[PDB]
């Protein structure tokens, strides 16, 4: 089943990233475009996902790398900028302004 | 705040106040999310102040009202 987000990412969805928390599977989807982020979660009425919530490209232009570890929704932007997020609600939790992350991966001995 | 020089003898079909005034308001969620980290970042002992060389002294808490102008309905 292809769900467009030609509706939300006009100019091409750069990254992906699924969860399971709340009881639902948060589909965080950062691009570019007239929306910088798209949460998809599963209509439990239908067969798909629709949009839970949406974040303007005016602060974050989008995302290019997603990382979530655990209620921490690692977000890299378009400027190689990383910061912290809270995936319950999406607000700004912490920002990395002055380290120009192309890429970061964390690491760690992971038993539960 | 204008001057009419126009005459419209049309009909027009609209509604008109006669003493209705805007109360309080509530602020839009992508502008309450800024405020809210403004406080958190204000209140925050790991930032790099650039005012503050002492540790921030706590603070009664923030509520930001929102109109929920996003599918959260916060």
């Amino acid at each position: 089943s292809f769900i467009s987000t030609e509706n939300y990412h006009t100019l091409g969805c750069l990254s992906l990233v699924a969860g399971d928390l709340a009881s639902e599977v948060p589909v965080i989807i950062g691009g570019t475009g007239n929306c910088a982020f798209s949460k998809w979660e599963p209509d439990s009425s239908k067969k798909g996902m629709t949009v839970k919530n949406l974040i303007d490209a005016e602060i974050i232009k989008g995302a290019k790398k997603f990382q979530l570890i655990d209620n921490l929704l690692f977000v890299l932007d378009t400027d190689n900028v990383l910061s912290l997020w809270d995936i319950y609600t999406l607000t700004p939790v912490w920002n990395w302004p002055s380290l120009h992350v192309e890429e970061f991966l964390l690491t760690t001995e992971a038993d539960s | 705040s204008h001057i009419e020089e126009l005459q419209s003898e049309e009909t027009a079909i609209s509604d008109f106040s006669t003493g209705e005034n805007v109360g309080p308001l509530a602020l839009p969620v992508g502008k309450a999310r800024q405020l809210i980290g403004l406080y958190t970042m204000a209140h925050n002992p790991n930032m790099t102040h650039l005012k503050i060389n002492l540790p921030v002294t706590a603070l009664p808490p923030l509520w930001v009202r929102c109109d929920s102008s996003d599918p959260e309905g916060t």
